[PDB]
């Protein structure tokens, strides 16, 4: 009867369907998760014979990726790709639309896509506030919970491209306005 | 409001140099890829199979 704190403003918890605490999903969100879609080349056969630089180029090829797709759905104002350890949390991506509408209307078409050999879960998120969210320490310095850690462990891209990707959104989003 | 015609406009020049987000070139794509054999197969029964199950 005690509202799911790490549910509804992580939009994840450790406990899945088990906890005891009410999780109850939004028919309406401005946010979307895609659980478990990013799959970090570390933890995978192939993963420990890239460079650093490689991984950090792999990396900025998914999150534009994400960005460029989701942004056909409508403006994206935030994008998480979660790197945490624990089973609810990782690999776990967010996307916050700036309307409702587009949340469904892109949970609606990714249900019934593939990404990189995979079938696609999407689903409303009730997070609303991603620096609540996101692991403090992961930001600061480094998080050593692993997956004892609850919060979101936001791994970020290189900074130059996120503000390319804003402005490429803003332009597209300015030619769409733009026609009427 | 027909400011806001404007307000477009005043945007729409300070990005005339920016590629727009539905023409920009992605380094490495995956969307809608499919493994061998699925090609038969919806998203929502590969899901429903059991074959993908979320961790
Ligand atoms: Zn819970
Ligand atoms: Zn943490």
């Amino acid at each position: 009867k005690v509202n799911c704190s790490f549910y509804y403003k992580i939009g994840a918890c450790r406990h899945g369907e088990r906890c005891s605490r009410k999780h109850v999903k939004p028919n309406f969100s401005q946010t979307i998760l895609c659980p478990n879609m990013y799959k970090n080349p570390i933890h995978e056969p192939n993963g420990k014979k890239f460079t650093q630089r490689e991984l950090a180029e792999q990396f900025d090829a998914f999150y534009e990726d994400m960005f460029c797709e989701f942004s056909k759905y409508g403006e994206v104002e935030q994008l998480v790709v979660c790197d945490n350890v624990g089973d609810h949390l990782v690999g776990n991506v967010y996307v916050r639309f700036k309307y409702e509408e587009s949340a469904q209307n892109a949970i609606d078409d990714l249900n019934s896509r593939w990404y990189s050999q995979r079938p696609v879960y999407a689903e409303l998120s009730p997070v609303t506030d991603f620096r609540e969210a996101c692991c403090r320490q992961h930001e600061t310095s480094e998080c050593q919970r692993g997956g004892l850690c609850n919060f979101m462990h936001a791994k970020k891209p290189s900074p130059q491209l996120l503000r390319d990707l804003v402005l490429a959104q803003r332009k597209y989003l300015a030619l769409n306005a733009a026609e009427e | 409001r027909e400011r806001s015609v404007r307000s477009i406009e005043q945007e729409l020049e300070q990005l005339r140099d920016v590629t727009p987000i539905n023409q920009w070139k992605r380094k490495r794509s995956l969307w809608d890829i499919k493994p061998p054999g699925y090609e038969l197969v919806t998203a929502d029964q590969a899901k429903m199979s059991g074959v993908f199950p979320l961790p």
